[PDB]
RNA sequence: AGGUUUGGCACCUCGAUGUCGGCUCGUCGCAUCCUGGGGCUGAAGAAGGUCCCAAGGGUUGGGCUGUUCGCCCAUUAAAGCG
RNA sequence: GAAGGGAUAACCGCUGAAAGCAUCUAAGCGGGAAGCCCGCCCCAAGAUGAGGCCUCCCACGGCGUCAAGCCGGUAAGGACC
């Protein structure tokens, strides 16, 4: 008989900026980072991951067109109305969301995913007035 | 075209001379640059995708040059009753039929020329300031009102 | 200003195709179309 | 964008070359600018102003007298004006000058747990021939198993009145700074006696 | 192509899915009846004809019939279809 | 009801190859709708991402394994009636 069980853990953070990259090409990796996929101490119920920040928001590729191209129905509100929004929007009126949501469809559905993306931390930047211990990963 | 300086950077060219400096934008291929007492551009494949994007920049620049060393023109015409432009100033106000005579803004880098009441030229360096200056215009009147009315370029009209 | 079956009525009837739509036509406004 | 708490107070006419015109008489009084929020401070741009003056001491912990204009905090409360910032010391009433246009706010009277038809001008029912049960009533509301549910907005029987009113364009017939008042064109929310705040127009 | 007509089939429901029409309350579609644009014209002008964008908002009151529909009266920017 | 900003549909164009000519298009750029987005009005921080600002009230008195999981009075204020 064997088992395999990690104790109480230390959250190590990671800063992190490719605003060179295609969003969802580098949400995932975020994604993968956010949940420790990579941490050989795995635990799918425990909740133990990078605290991963991103920085340099936008100024992201987007590979071909999304000129209105790529739609954001996301907000549906009641009566009559599923508000859409084209990307150009989001970039210009606060973007940020852009990626934000590229890792949210890729983190996990329950209370953890939820609690997992509640990890991640996106501005605008670059600046990330919230750091006390950036471990900028590559 | 010894009146002319043309500098190379990246994937954009300044052209200065006579007249002014300008910026051509270009793409980011072929590094075409200054080769000789002239100017020369190349290209990779001959894939219709560079061929096209090619020589439309061989153009392109050549303009830069021909526009420095005095490129103006741009002729207009009329006819009818009061067809016809006051200059005021570096813009115009040119009335036709309209219950309200017309001002055309003055255009920064475009200069308004008025000849005669009749006949009108936007003198300028560039295109992209002198033809879409050709909207400003034209757009003023039409054409075929089975003719006479309207302004015209220096083409000419159809029955 | 159509949409079938063309052969390009004059030669003046230049086949105008832009943005999407194929609308080829001359100088003629009888002999102008759009796919 | 020129502020000013004040109160409906009545109405009644006037005249004018030989026109009779429906004025409401607004009452609003000295001011006691008693803040400002800059954007360094707080990110707006506004003022917020003072009303009732008379109040025995019952300021207790928000005392907020920091600024003169204290007077003793008018309990008719505070509230800003967007983006306006006048010579801080009590804005006046003489800031509108007749024939000007301004966009006054208050609140609707309260007409309780409102009927349908009444709430919403609804149709109602035949008051014979047909039953007699369903006289005032919403008729249906939805359709069947497709959607099989009601819209998230159809109107029905509620709480209608005492809410936040904002009628517009209303022309400043006369002003008496004298005994401090306004005049305008009758349509103005709340009863008598009510807490509303003249702005300025929107027509530019 | 669409699933609005008339039909075909007989898959759920016969220990029950109340079935025309009106009223009330509507909401959606565009294949647009008005009102916004535009190209053609065998378009001089004023009218029109046709096709293309485009539903934000409109889309009347009566006579006759249970009528839906229609036909009339009187209007209308129009008196849209589903 | 709107003014006015911005971005577009059909469509109208400037420059211009590929294709020595020519084209609104491919790289580029302008104007274009009762429509779209922002403006006007109203709700709104249960926006757990629970915002901001202004002014107040101020110390453990005593109990394990020590931050209460326990009480005994408060303050500013708040309810009751």
């Amino acid at each position: 008989m064997k088992t395999y069980v990690p104790k109480q853990v230390e959250p190590r953070w990671v800063l992190i900026d490719a605003e060179g990259k295609t969003l969802g090409r580098l949400a995932t990796k975020i994604a993968t980072l956010l949940r420790g996929k990579h941490r050989p101490d795995w635990t799918p119920n425990v909740a133990m991951g990078d605290f991963v920040v991103v920085v340099n928001a936008d100024k992201i590729r987007v590979t071909g067109k999304k000129l209105e191209q790529k739609i954001y129905t996301r907000y549906s509100g009641y009566p009559g109305g599923l508000k859409k929004i084209p990307l150009e929007k989001m970039l210009a009126t606060h973007p940020e969301r852009v990626l934000e949501h590229a890792v949210k469809g890729m983190l996990p559905k329950g209370p953890l995913g939820r609690r997992l993306f509640k990890r991640l931390k996106v501005y605008a930047g670059p600046d990330h007035p919230h750091q006390a211990q950036r471990p900028e990963k590559l | 075209p010894k009146g002319v300086s043309v500098e190379v950077a990246p994937g954009r060219v300044k052209v200065k001379g006579p007249k002014g400096e300008l910026e051509v934008p270009v793409s980011p291929e072929m590094r075409v640059v200054v080769e000789e007492g002239v100017v020369r551009v190349e290209r990779p494949s001959d894939e219709r995708r560079h061929k096209s994007l090619h020589g439309l920049t061989r153009t392109l620049i050549a303009n830069a040059v021909k526009g420095v060393s005095e490129g103006y023109s741009k002729e207009l015409l009329i006819k009818g009753i009061g067809y016809r432009a006051r200059l005021v100033g570096r813009a115009l106000e040119l009335t036709v039929g309209f219950s309200h005579p017309v001002v055309v803004e003055p255009p920064e880098g475009i200069t308004f020329e008025v000849p005669e009441p009749t006949r009108v030229r936007v003198s300028g360096i560039d295109k992209q300031k002198v033809g879409q200056v050709a909207a400003n215009i034209r757009a003023i009147r039409k054409p075929s009102a089975y003719h006479e009315k309207g302004i015209y370029y220096a083409g000419e009209p159809v029955r | 200003k159509v949409r079938a079956s063309v052969k390009r009525i004059c030669d003046k009837c230049k086949v105008i195709r832009r943005h999407g739509r194929v609308y080829v036509i001359c100088e003629n406004p009888k002999h102008k179309q759009r796919q | 964008m020129k502020g000013i708490l004040g109160v409906k107070v009545g109405m009644t006419r006037i005249f004018r070359d030989d026109r009779a015109v429906p004025v409401t008489v607004i009452l609003a009084g000295p001011c006691p600018v008693v803040q400002r929020r800059t954007p360094e401070k707080d990110g707006y741009t506004a003022v917020q102003l003072g009303f009732l003056p008379q109040n025995p001491k019952r300021v207790n912990r928000p005392l907020k007298g920091h600024f003169a204009k204290a007077g003793v905090e008018p309990v008719r409360i505070l509230r800003e004006i967007r983006d306006f910032n006048p010579e801080g010391d009590t804005v006046t009433v003489e800031i509108f000058k007749p024939g000007e246009r301004v966009d006054v706010t208050g609140t609707s009277k309260g007409r309780g747990f409102a009927g349908v038809m009444k709430r919403w001008n609804f149709a109602g029912g035949p008051d014979s021939h047909g039953a007699h049960k369903i006289h005032r009533h919403p008729g249906s509301i939805g359709n069947r198993k497709t959607p099989g549910r009601v819209y998230k907005g159809k109107k029905m029987a509620g709480h209608y009145g005492a809410e936040r009113v904002t009628v517009m364009n209303l022309e400043v017939v006369d002003v008496i700074p004298e005994e401090n008042l306004l005049l305008v064109k009758g349509a103005v929310p709340g009863p008598n006696g009510g807490l509303v705040i003249v702005r300025e127009t929107k027509k530019a």
